[PDB]
């Protein structure tokens, strides 16, 4: 019921549909949904602050229009 | 001069590496490849009329055994590239023992880096082989195969060609530019 933005390090922008009661976890199986990332590479980052899989936007208070920003877990092997 | 495309036939910009970045790399992660541990790096950069320009080389602060290796900071690493504008155009990693390829697990992870950007590389190096790659996936079969894919196992071959070399010539130029090493550990 509400939009907001993923922003990556490679100068793309993700639009989601979400709403306040989402659970971070949530938001990156939504990722995943449209991108294609695996929840588990994802790492959301939101003012200084990485968000926790357990909170909801609400508990962070993350309003309409607002930028998360997206950085992946690099694993090599 | 070149024009290079996906698979799927999408115009891949330019990527300009310095040619000293493999050896370098090499020398920064010396200690741990002797030691059997793997490492990684970031390869960060910045877009200018149209083309990529790696331009700095990051080893954030990470874990590894002789067959991984994988960041455990990413919100600082975040920050650090962040507060210096370097957008993420690829990685580099070390197999200590192994050959030059792409591992399953390198798949997995490099397939949503060229998710987030079609001209991402993955370069491999193979020291004790004297060897070294810079490969991506195949755009989109490739991609959409490691997407789909729900086999289990840290270390799960796959069906079907998954990954290429970059072409030469493509869009990855080797060229004499100046390159920092930022080691964030
Ligand atoms: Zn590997
Ligand atoms: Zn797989």
């Amino acid at each position: 019921s509400m939009q907001i933005f993923v922003k990556t390090l490679t100068g793309k922008t993700i639009t989601l549909e979400v709403e306040p009661s989402d659970t971070i976890e949530n938001v990156k199986a939504k990722i995943q949904d449209k991108e294609g990332i695996p929840p588990d590479q994802q790492r959301l980052i939101f003012a200084g602050k990485q968000l926790e899989d357990g909170r909801t936007l609400s508990d962070y208070n993350i309003q309409k229009e607002s930028t998360l920003h997206l950085v992946l877990r690099l694993r090599g092997g | 001069k070149i024009h290079a495309y996906t698979e799927g036939g999408k115009p891949l910009r330019t990527i300009y590496l310095p040619k000293l970045l493999k050896k370098v790399f090499l020398d920064v992660v010396k200690p741990n490849t002797k030691k059997n541990l793997e490492t990684c790096g970031i390869l960060c950069g910045k877009l200018r009329q149209n083309a990529f320009f790696i331009t700095h080389l990051v080893i954030p602060l990470q874990e590894a055994t002789s067959d991984t290796c994988g960041t455990t900071d990413e919100a600082s690493l975040f920050e650090f590239q962040d507060k210096h504008n370097l957008l993420t155009l690829g990685w580099i990693h070390t197999h200590p023992t192994q050959t030059c390829f792409m591992s399953s697990v390198d798949l997995h992870t490099h397939c949503s880096y060229q998710l987030m950007l079609p001209e991402a590389i993955a370069i491999v190096m193979a020291p004790s082989k004297n060897t070294s790659g810079i490969f991506r996936l195949l755009d989109p079969e490739g991609l959409q195969t490691i997407v789909k894919c729900r086999k289990p196992g840290l270390f799960h071959p796959h069906e079907g060609k998954v990954y290429t070399m970059v072409a030469q010539p493509g869009h990855v130029r080797e060229i004499n530019s100046k390159l920092q090493v930022v080691d964030l550990r």
